């Protein structure tokens, strides 16, 4: 009876976008490009400081800065030409990277099994007995089966789904047992429970279908004599 | 870690690889990972198995029941998934086409129009 | 979606022979034999 | 994506010529990067994949295009925002795309 | 009863009826018209019945519900998935 | 995961919707996975952020299923946080609370004193016994009796619940909550007669006059 | 006067004359509904159009409702989610399981709604309602167990066309539009009777049971029968004509054909 | 008050006649005159009860379509009015029509008892009418003297209070005879409680002549003095 | 031209394309294929997972 | 489980239970159903003519 | 200290019928006294008067009479009349005060509908009443004639030169009706159909024209504050509370009787007082809903230090609604009590809006399945969600009235429920859930 939040409201659908301009364009370039600063103005030191004012008060980032928008890290360090310390920070945060996404894994890359290889050699006939795991797998199966025949012996039979035509009656119980017969009847069926009491002992019920047994032990039926 | 697409990342088993490019090695690859999805099988049937059993307080062992499903075997399919979404199974084997209005429509919808995939592009691989 | 691990490594099962689920025949001295053959070029 | 993840931004850092375009998804894995890359530098950041120390280990898993002249927006039409990477198939001829 | 007269037009919901219900045999491929004509009409004590063309849900059709409370007594109504008909038992 | 606030909206404790599907799968298969008390307590500890009841009780089903040896990780981890979430639980988090309760009362932990107090005072000072299925309930008995712990109050509760529900008793439950109160030595020849015979009336079983009258709820 | 408003947090200008619905249509956001319709009267029946304003506690019917300086619409909102999954459990609970028989299957803006907007189960167990079929003529066919009472069939009669037939007669759940009389809908524009109504109540007679909407390729033309001229639409599939609808165009045919 | 629709009757068909007596156009021009001169559309329900009474206590059609077409609307908002509304009977009724009240008041007090007694006396159930046409039994909602409950309805007219398994066979007898008492059948008074007054205990003062002046023109300029002050 | 086909087919009725690819690994084709279509959809199949048929299946298919 | 040879069942009335809804016909893959339908005289929504072409729908 | 009013400050004298009902006893007692004065002092200072008073709406809103008279337009440069529909219709449960000043003190109403009418600058004054008070009806009528005869109401009213018109509409069946905008729907004629409230009534009500609807006590009670002064009124009642109130008992009682008494008097002070408490005493109650049907129940446990305040009762969460109670005893089961309330309801819906004509039958059809205990426990929480869906999706506030009860059963009486549900699955084991629908009851 609880249908709310039966949509998924929380989704893994999500994407994130980053855009930066050319490292190799200078802030004086940026400036031109954006349209702050006039082409011929590049000479004036005061018409280049009051583009940059301009461009930092509108665009929200600093002509120097090269991050348009940065949503997938939002890194706040820009790397351009005219910093050549940002090329450095960014070699080693790539090295960092490197070995710290391979640190993670967790079957991809391992040391310890570079230096102490662990090798798989066939030596038997049996390539499960060159394997400890393929042996207890092999034990671990029989084990299963044997504690499943156990189980079956001791309780000593087997329920069964048992096919009943009378599953495909015109009418549901739930309408008048005289309805049901007389439908049945129209339609001419001989083979179904027709009892005018047994309907109305049904009338209204529910039960599960009908059931049969298979009784242990399984053996073929012969005729001996 | 980053590529992993269903329970093969929380299952300890073991891929195989050789130190010659050859057929020879590529042939013994073959024979050693159908070997290994006997074990990686074995355990996934195991993650949806019920071993232990309630056991007498005064006898010490092992309650079965004489009248109940679980008796017969120790595999239970729907165990983990009824264990955890339990709204959901409910949901799922109480409600169909025949008796609800809206199943009725998400299946008349579903087949005749797909169900709506919002746009994007994506790549999975397996 | 994805969850946090704190320690990659998933350790051994304890070896002790007093705890439960130790397999005293998991190890046959005759058939392994790896050892021998190991190292080999 | 709880995992440990860079943007390769050394391509744009060493064609400085390039403005940079880079994009990531749930829809996609959580190590997978996209970007926009023009044609007439293809070529030459191909050369540099190739031979680059952490991009020599690169192969080319697939390639393919898209006929983008045709592509429209049949549901959800008013959500589409500037930073979407739909935005880039309308009146574009083609999209070739390699992975 | 002339199939395309006008009272026989609106008592037919304006379709042109078959009475011997033969044509269905060719024009449908099938005598199920026939077959089902059969069965009575089944007479319901409630005012609405429901019908699930079946024993149980699944085996049949959707599950629905027919009014009987009809604006003339007594006056027939069929299924729409199965031609079971079904009147109220006017007492 | 980003702009992601974790905080319940009941403000009592997290739910499965509320978190990505992504997220309480992974988290459920990491649980599964685990086969010891120090492994699980880590992985519980590192997302506890994310955990919820229902995981927290399929963790339980885990380590008695797989007979995992209960040991001082256990008792010093794993313990704070199932006392956590028994007090934070409510009526709706009865599944939960008695699957926890069978499960370490079938495990037999017999530490944790606080917790076996606490999952105590939900059962019976909050009354919450009532929201519990009648099998459920035998279970939840069975498992505390073999732990040997309870309360006389709580065994009575269950023997007037088995009393009243005599006709619902299926011969396995009925087996079972023979064998727990004939361990336990708890009991009323009333309900040793209702056991033998459920079905019985009520002139069979004498004294079903003075629990009606009693009207157990 | 032109007035600001927020959508989703997007501002947006219109005038002040403007409803909640049509600025939203106006600036590209889509709203459900069931009643609303552009060339008849404003009703508030089915309500669910109803989406969350910052200020207003209450759920607001966007098709009935004018819009104010500076209101915050949240269409997208948790609680604009219930609203709808709210009303959309209302509508279908006592509606009949007649997608498989209904001539409306492809072409029911009421699926559609409940697959974009609504819960995906519901929990209504019990009996539905059931109403007695009406005969409207050889030109509609009525299966009024479908009907959700939004009156547009009779807003059409009584506004669209002088004919006044139909009408909403009874009250609570056994309420019934339609005419107390039993008589026929012989009016000269009886076919927009069946596009107006959404929910296959009223449907085309002798289209139905022919064919299904997604199977169909669409022409735009225009009529000849009358030297008026009209803009339609013929739908054919393969060498066979089927469904000519109406198609807008107000100049000459303001959505209508006879 | 059953179905939403016209019922296929013979003696309800288009053909049966219906003419308003001279007093019923009469208080047809009263109720039109009250109404707006343009908004004859109001006098609907007015009309539907004139019809009421002057035939057997219920609509027929041919009146409905009267009434429609002296109002100049259509008949089917007549149609609408007479269904939406349950006090209006659209098929003949019996000579008493009882209507007892079940809300949750009457139900507390022991309606169903009264029902069964008055299905008991009748020899009928409860909506069905009696085979000859004398009794109608139907169950409504809250009539409004719930502090005297149970309570039934004759009519749609005479309201009968306090009943019980005996005062209400009393009641039927006494309609059936032609002379009853009209009201609360216990001996309390019109809202008065069994027991007796609670209050207005002082015959003096309600006897006597009550009087209450005000010097409005005082507090007239008192209060344009206050706002002037306040301005 | 499956892929053609695929295009022209809604999602469900290109699915058996990719049982069609590869003869002897169709459970995997049906995998990748549904994988995508969840991830469009944002979402994971958690009975599936939790099943635990799409990995024992696709070990079988691997044998 | 087993998917063999299509066949079209009736009710145990002997009622066609097709009703032509052609929901088959549009989530068929290979497009190898083709239904066309009537209203039957009596004003049943049964199906004049249901085509499978066997040798182009895949089982 | 609230209670206890004097009998000599009780607004509706001859509440019980001991003198003539018609214009000579209504003289006798003080009708039409300084009507033309009244209406002399202007409409500003009768607004202001009310104001000062504090009389708010005495119907389930309990908003400000003087605001909401206040509220109506000046003057209608259009020239469309203005009009005073008095809302007599009383077809809630468990309200019985509005019929006995009808009968009573009809010349009362009419005098201060009147009075209302010269406020609010109104030409007609229209009494819509429920067609079951027909005796009523009849003898508001007679009061109107006799009222016309003596120039009270018509051309010069009182002597005053304004012309103003008192016409009585008798309604049919229909709790709908009793809704502003379902009633002015039915006194124009159409189905008694609520419309949504963007427009106002109050600028666009009755035939598009300014109409305002408000309450016959309240309307009776206006002419009596208005000659006795605002503050006589005002220092009956609890602050933030008008005054003398009438309210009406009904349930298990010993003494059941319609009373006037003090604002703010102790629920249980009013019990034993006036009507002779509970029937088994105190200890013997199992519930109260004060106020009408619609507002929740309120339990033994809290109906100790309730005062019959509309501040209080909101507070409880059980609204003081019409001041109509009804006691339930310990031998009522309030299952079946609900029950019975959404039957009501769901016969009562005029069915314009998908929600409310949904939900009821819904809530109703849940409500008989617990009552015979072949429930769920989910379904006690199903049916809260469900009526906590149709509150405010509605139009009219009648979803709202029908969802109350429910949501106000299920907090009290959650365990009897449960309790019911344990004792029929006792005796009714079923393992299988069948697919199909419940049963028709
Ligand atoms: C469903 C419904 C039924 C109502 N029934 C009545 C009623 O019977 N009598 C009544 O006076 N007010 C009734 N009201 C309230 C009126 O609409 C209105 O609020 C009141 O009559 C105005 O007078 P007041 O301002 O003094 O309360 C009802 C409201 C609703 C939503
Ligand atoms: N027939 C069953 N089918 C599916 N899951 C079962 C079944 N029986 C037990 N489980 C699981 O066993 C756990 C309960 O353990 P236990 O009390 O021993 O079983 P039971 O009471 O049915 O004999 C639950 O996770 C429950 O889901
Ligand atoms: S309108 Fe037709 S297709 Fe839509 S839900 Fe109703 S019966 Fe199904
Ligand atoms: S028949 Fe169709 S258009 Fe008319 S009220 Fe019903 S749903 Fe609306
Ligand atoms: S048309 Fe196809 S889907 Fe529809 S009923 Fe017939 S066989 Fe079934
Ligand atoms: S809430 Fe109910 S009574 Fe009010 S308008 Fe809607 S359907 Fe009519
Ligand atoms: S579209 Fe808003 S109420 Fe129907
Ligand atoms: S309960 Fe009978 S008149 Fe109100
Ligand atoms: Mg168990
Ligand atoms: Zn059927």
């Amino acid at each position: 009876h609880n249908i709310r939040y039966h949509h998924e409201i929380h989704t893994s659908d999500q994407t994130y976008h980053s855009s930066y301009d050319p490292v190799g364009e200078t802030t004086t370039e940026r400036l031109v490009r954006y349209g702050y600063l006039n082409k011929d103005q590049v000479n004036n030191a005061e018409a280049v400081a009051a583009a940059a004012k301009e461009f930092q008060e509108k665009e929200k980032r600093s002509p120097s800065n090269n991050i348009i928008i940065d949503e997938i890290s939002n890194s706040d360090k820009p790397i351009t030409k005219e910093n050549r310390e940002s090329v450095a920070h960014h070699v080693r945060q790539q090295f960092e990277f490197f070995r710290e996404v391979n640190a993670e894994e967790v079957w991809s890359v391992s040391i310890e099994e570079k230096y102490n290889p662990e090798l798989y050699i066939y030596k038997t006939y049996d390539m499960a007995a060159d394997d400890p795991v393929w042996r207890q797998v092999k034990l671990d199966l029989e084990w299963t089966f044997e504690n499943i025949a156990e189980r079956r012996e001791s309780l000593g039979y087997m329920p069964t789904f048992k096919g009943d035509p009378n599953f495909w009656q015109a009418l549901d119980n739930s309408f008048s047992p005289e309805n049901i017969a007389q439908v049945q009847s129209s339609i001419g069926d001989k083979v179904t429970n027709i009892d005018t009491k047994a309907l109305a002992l049904n009338h209204q019920t529910e039960e599960y279908h009908k059931t049969s047994k298979l009784v242990y032990p399984i053996r073929t039926n012969l005729v001996v004599e | 870690k980053t590529e992993t697409y269903a329970n093969y990342y929380y299952l300890n088993f073991r891929s195989y690889t050789g130190q010659h490019g050859d057929c020879y090695d590529r042939f013994l690859i073959r024979m050693n990972e159908m070997c290994e999805s006997l074990n990686i099988v074995n355990q996934s049937i195991n993650k949806i198995s019920k071993f232990n059993n309630i056991v007498s307080i005064n006898t010490k062992k092992n309650i079965l029941n004489k009248e109940n499903f679980n008796r017969q075997t120790t595999v239970l399919p729907h165990l983990v998934l009824s264990y955890l979404n339990k709204n959901d199974y409910n949901l799922k084997n109480t409600k169909n086409d025949y008796n609800s209005m809206e199943e009725l429509i998400t299946h008349f919808k579903y087949w005749s129009k797909g169900l709506k995939v919002e746009s994007g592009y994506t790549y999975q691989s397996v | 979606g994805y969850i946090q691990r704190s320690n990659i490594h998933e350790e051994a099962p304890n070896t002790s022979v007093e705890a439960k689920h130790h397999n005293k025949t998991f190890y046959d001295p005759i058939l392994d034999i790896d050892e021998d053959l190991k190292d080999d070029i | 994506m709880q995992n440990k993840y860079m943007q390769p931004i050394q391509l744009f850092i060493v064609f400085e010529k390039l403005n940079s375009k880079m994009w990531i998804s749930k829809k996609l894995n959580s190590n997978h990067s996209i970007a926009l890359i023009p044609s007439n530098w293809f070529y030459s950041i191909n050369l540099f994949l190739k031979r680059e120390l952490l991009f020599s280990n690169i192969t080319l898993i697939e390639n393919s295009a898209i006929d983008t002249i045709s592509y429209n927006l049949e549901t959800n039409q008013n959500d589409l925002d500037k930073t979407n990477i739909e935005n880039y198939f309308f009146k574009n001829k083609m999209l070739v795309f390699y992975n | 009863l002339n199939p395309y007269s006008y009272e026989a037009l609106k008592e037919n919901h304006w379709l042109v009826s078959d009475s011997s219900k033969k044509n269905s045999e060719w024009t449908h491929k099938s005598n199920a018209e026939q077959l089902i004509a059969k069965v009575p009409i089944i007479y319901v004590d409630s005012n609405i019945v429901r019908c699930i063309g079946g024993t149980e849900i699944n085996a049949g059709h959707p599950q629905v519900y027919i009014q009987l409370d009809t604006r003339k007594h007594g006056t027939p109504q069929t299924c729409k998935y199965c031609g079971l008909r079904y009147a109220k038992k006017m007492d | 995961q980003r702009g992601r606030d974790y905080t319940p909206s009941n403000k009592k404790y997290l739910q499965p919707w509320e978190l990505e599907r992504k997220e309480y799968v992974e988290l459920s298969l990491a649980i599964q996975s685990a086969y010891s008390c120090k492994m699980l307590s880590e992985i519980l500890k590192d997302n506890l952020y994310m955990l919820t009841d229902y995981q927290l009780s399929f963790a339980m089903f885990h380590l008695w299923n797989h007979e995992i040896p209960i040991d001082n990780y256990f008792y010093n981890v794993i313990s704070p946080i199932l006392k956590e979430y028994i007090t934070r639980f409510d009526r709706e988090c009865n599944k939960s609370l008695a699957e926890i309760a069978t499960f370490l009362g079938r495990m037999n932990v017999q530490d944790d004193a606080a917790l076996w107090k606490v999952i105590e005072t939900k059962l019976v000072q909050e009354r919450l016994y009532r929201y519990i299925p009648l099998n459920d309930l035998i279970d939840l008995a069975h498992g505390m009796a073999t732990a040997n712990r309870g309360s006389q109050e709580f065994y009575n509760i269950v023997e007037n619940v088995i009393i009243k529900h005599r006709l619902r008793l299926i011969p396995d439950k009925i087996a079972v909550a023979k064998d727990c109160f004939t361990a336990r030595k708890i009991g009323s020849p009333l309900l040793y007669q209702v056991l033998e015979n459920p079905q019985a009336e009520a002139h069979e079983l004498a004294g079903l006059k003075e629990h009606e009258q009693l009207k157990i709820s | 006067k032109q007035i600001e408003i927020f959508i989703d947090g997007k501002p947006a200008k219109v005038d002040d004359s403007y409803t909640i619905f049509q600025a939203c249509y106006e600036n590209g956001v889509i709203v459900p509904r069931f009643c609303y319709h552009e060339r008849l009267s404003v009703a508030g029946n089915c309500r669910m159009c109803l989406v969350e304003v910052e200020n207003v506690p209450k759920p607001v019917a966007a098709c009935a409702s004018q819009v104010v300086p500076g209101m915050k619409i949240k269409t997208k909102s948790e609680k604009t989610r219930i609203h709808r999954g709210n009303v959309m459990e209302f509508l279908l609970a006592n509606h009949p399981l007649d997608c498989p028989i209904c001539d409306q299957g492809g072409e029911c803006d009421l699926q559609d709604i409940s697959s974009v907007y609504g819960y995906g189960i519901s929990r209504y167990n019990e009996y539905k309602r059931a109403v007695e079929d009406k005969n409207y003529g050889p030109l509609v066919a009525t299966s009024m167990n479908r009907c959700i009472h939004c009156t547009r069939c009779v807003r059409f009669a009584t506004q669209i066309a002088g004919v006044e037939d139909l009408g909403k007669t009874g009250r609570g759940k056994a309420a019934e539009i339609g005419t107390y009389v039993e008589k026929t809908f012989n009016t000269e524009l009886s076919g927009n009777v069946v596009d107006v109504c959404p929910v296959g109540a009223l449907t085309n007679a002798p289209y139905a049971f022919t064919s299904r909407p997604w199977e169909l390729k669409s022409f735009y033309t225009s009529d000849v029968f009358d030297t008026l001229g009209s803009a339609i639409q013929v739908d054919t599939r393969g060498p066979e004509i089927m469904r000519v609808l109406p198609r807008i165009h107000e100049e000459i045919n303001e959505e209508w054909i006879s | 008050s059953r179905l939403a629709a016209h019922r296929k009757n013979d003696d309800n068909s288009d053909s049966v006649p219906f003419e308003f007596t001279p007093e019923n156009y009469k208080e047809i021009e009263k109720i039109l005159a009250k109404y707006p001169l343009k908004q004859k559309r109001s006098a609907v329900m007015p009309l539907l009860y004139l019809v009421q009474e002057q035939n057997n206590n219920w609509v027929p059609l041919s009146a409905m379509k009267k009434i429609a077409k002296l109002l100049e609307m259509p008949e089917i908002d007549v149609y609408e009015v007479a269904t939406f509304y349950t006090m209006y009977n659209r098929e003949p009724v019996g000579k008493f029509h009882l209507q007892i009240c079940g809300t949750t008041p009457c139900q507390l007090c022991g309606s169903r008892e009264i029902t069964k007694a008055i299905e008991e006396y009748t020899q009928t159930k409860l909506g069905h009418t009696s085979a000859d046409g004398k009794w109608t039994l139907e169950e409504v909602e809250c009539l409004g003297a719930c502090s005297n409950a149970p309570m039934i309805q004759v009519n749609n007219k005479w309201v009968y209070e306090d009943l019980t398994t005996e005062n209400v066979v009393k009641l039927l007898k006494d309609l059936e005879s032609g002379t009853d008492k009209k009201g609360p059948q216990n001996h309390r008074n019109q809202v008065e409680g069994p027991l007796g007054r609670s209050t207005l205990k002082e015959k003096d003062f309600l006897s006597g002549e009550i009087r209450f002046s005000r010097d409005f023109a005082k507090a007239k300029q008192d209060w344009v003095a206050q706002k002037e002050q306040e301005r | 031209g499956s892929e053609k086909l695929i295009e022209d087919r809604p999602y469900l009725q290109g699915m058996p394309y990719f049982d069609r690819f590869d003869y002897v690994s169709m459970m995997v084709q049906e995998h990748a294929y549904c994988l995508g279509i969840e991830s469009l959809l944002g979402t994971t199949n958690y009975s599936a997972t939790f099943t635990q048929i799409r990995t024992m299946y696709d070990e079988l298919t691997r044998i | 489980l087993f998917r063999g040879e299509h066949a079209l069942r009736r009710y145990p009335t002997g009622e066609e239970r097709c009703i032509a809804c052609k929901l088959c016909q549009s989530a068929c893959p290979a497009r190898a159903i083709t239904i066309e339908t009537e209203p039957r005289p009596d004003g049943s929504r049964r199906t004049v003519r249901y085509d499978i072409d066997m040798t182009k729908c895949i089982y | 200290s609230y209670g206890n009013l004097k009998d000599q400050d009780r607004i509706f004298t001859n509440l019980y019928r001991d003198g003539d009902p018609f214009v000579k006893g209504a003289l006798k007692r003080g009708d039409w006294h300084q009507t033309k004065e009244i209406l002399s002092n202007g409409p500003e200072w009768i607004i202001d008067e009310i104001k000062k008073s504090g009389l708010r709406g005495r119907g389930g809103a309990g908003f400000l009479s003087g605001l909401k008279y206040s509220f109506m337009p000046k003057v209608n440069p259009d020239g469309r009349p203005s009009y005073l529909v008095i809302n007599s219709d009383e077809s809630e449960p468990g309200t019985c005060k509005d019929r006995e000043i009808l009968r009573n003190d009809p010349h009362k109403l009419v005098e201060g509908a009147l009075v209302v009418g010269f406020s609010m600058r109104a030409r007609a004054a229209y009494i819509y009443i429920r067609g079951e008070f027909w005796v009523e009806a009849n003898i508001l009528q007679q009061a109107i004639d006799e009222a016309y005869a003596k120039g009270f109401i018509g051309k010069n009213a009182c002597g005053s030169g304004y012309d103003f018109d008192v016409y009585i509409h008798r309604g049919a069946g229909a709790y709908i009706c009793g809704e502003e905008t379902g009633l002015i729907e039915s006194i124009e004629g159409k189905a008694g159909q609520p419309r949504v409230k963007p427009p106002f009534p109050a600028n666009a009500g009755l035939y598009g024209c300014p109409t305002t609807v408000t309450n016959v006590e309240t309307v009776a009670v206006c002419p009596t504050i208005m000659r006795r002064g605002a503050s006589w009124f005002a220092s009956f009642g609890r602050p933030n509370n008008a005054g003398t109130k009438l309210y009406c008992i009904s349930g298990h009682v010993n003494n059941p009787c319609t009373v006037e008494e003090e604002m703010s008097i102790p629920l249980r002070e009013l019990l034993e007082k006036h009507c002779g408490g509970v029937r088994g005493g105190w200890d013997n109650l199992l519930a109260v809903i004060p106020g009408g049907s619609s507002v929740p129940m309120m339990p033994k446990n809290v109906c100790d230090d309730v005062l019959m305040d509309f501040d209080a009762l909101k507070a409880v969460g059980s609204g003081l609604g019409t001041a109509a109670v009804i006691v339930m005893d310990k031998s009522t089961d309030p299952i079946d009590a609900i029950l019975r309330l959404s039957k009501f309801y769901k016969h009562e819906s005029c069915g314009q809006c998908t929600p409310c004509r949904e939900g009821t039958g819904w809530i109703v059809d849940v409500m008989e399945r617990l009552l015979v205990g072949n429930a769920d426990y989910a379904e006690i929480d199903m049916l809260q969600q469900v009526t906590q869906q149709i509150e405010m999706h509605t139009i009219c506030a009648l979803g709202d009235a029908a969802a109350w009860p429910v949501q106000g059963l299920i907090k009290n009486f959650r365990e009897e429920i449960e309790d019911r549900i344990d004792s029929y699955h006792a005796k009714h084991p079923q393992l299988k859930k069948s697919r199909k629908s419940n049963p028709q009851i």
